[PDB]
């Protein structure tokens, strides 16, 4: 059985840890919800 | 049970000890969460119980107890933060710059941090603080890195 736990609050922080990239990435979706890159 | 709004834990006791299989946000008294995470199984929250009202496959998304609640959008041009709910640490907030998941159906948010498989349905906030998404369904790129799409639901 599955159960749930409260984690947090839904807030903007400001001065947050600022990481990651923006690539632009070509993808297909199929029937079952799972994405793959198009090449 | 605990219906106030917020994030949380999706956990299981089937598996070895108590496993975090993904995370959640309590918005109006509806749970959301990613298919993939539940398989539209019904949770526990105390003594209370939510059953799933809502589910796509291909959208990898879930509701409980009524319809998706979120609706707010990545305007394709600000910083994000990924409130971020990794197994057994900290909820902790990463700002980052989208990039896009282009498709044949149009062009999709996508937010390149990587977290264990468990950190599956921590939600994507913009700078007023409203979910734009969910984390959580993705790719592995050229690097062997991760990037996620914004996974958003749509408001009936
Ligand atoms: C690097 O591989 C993976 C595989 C599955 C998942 S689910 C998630 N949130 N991040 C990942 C990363």
């Amino acid at each position: 059985d599955m159960y749930i736990e409260r984690a947090g609050d839904i807030t903007w922080e400001k001065d947050a840890e600022v990481t990651g990239n923006s690539p632009r990435l070509d993808v297909a979706l199929d029937e079952s919800g799972d994405f793959s890159l198009v090449e | 049970g605990e219906t106030t709004d917020g994030v949380y834990r999706v956990m299981t006791r089937r598996l070895l000890g108590s496993t975090q299989v993904g995370v959640g946000v309590m918005q109006e008294g509806v749970f959301h969460t990613m298919w993939h995470v539940t398989k539209g199984a019904a949770l526990r929250s105390g003594e209370g119980r939510l059953d799933p009202y809502w589910g796509d496959v291909k959208q990898d998304l879930v509701s409980y107890c009524g319809p998706w609640k979120l609706d707010a959008a990545w305007d394709g041009l600000s910083e994000v933060q990924l409130l971020a709910v990794p197994p057994g640490e900290r909820a902790k907030n990463i700002q980052t710059l989208p990039g896009i998941f282009k498709t044949k159906d149009g062009d999709i948010g996508a937010v390149a941090l990587d977290y264990p498989a468990g950190t599956s349905g921590s939600p994507i906030l913009d700078k007023c603080g409203r979910v734009i998404g969910l984390y959580g369904n993705g790719v592995v790129i050229k690097n062997g890195s991760y990037v996620s799409a914004i996974t958003q639901g749509k408001r009936e």
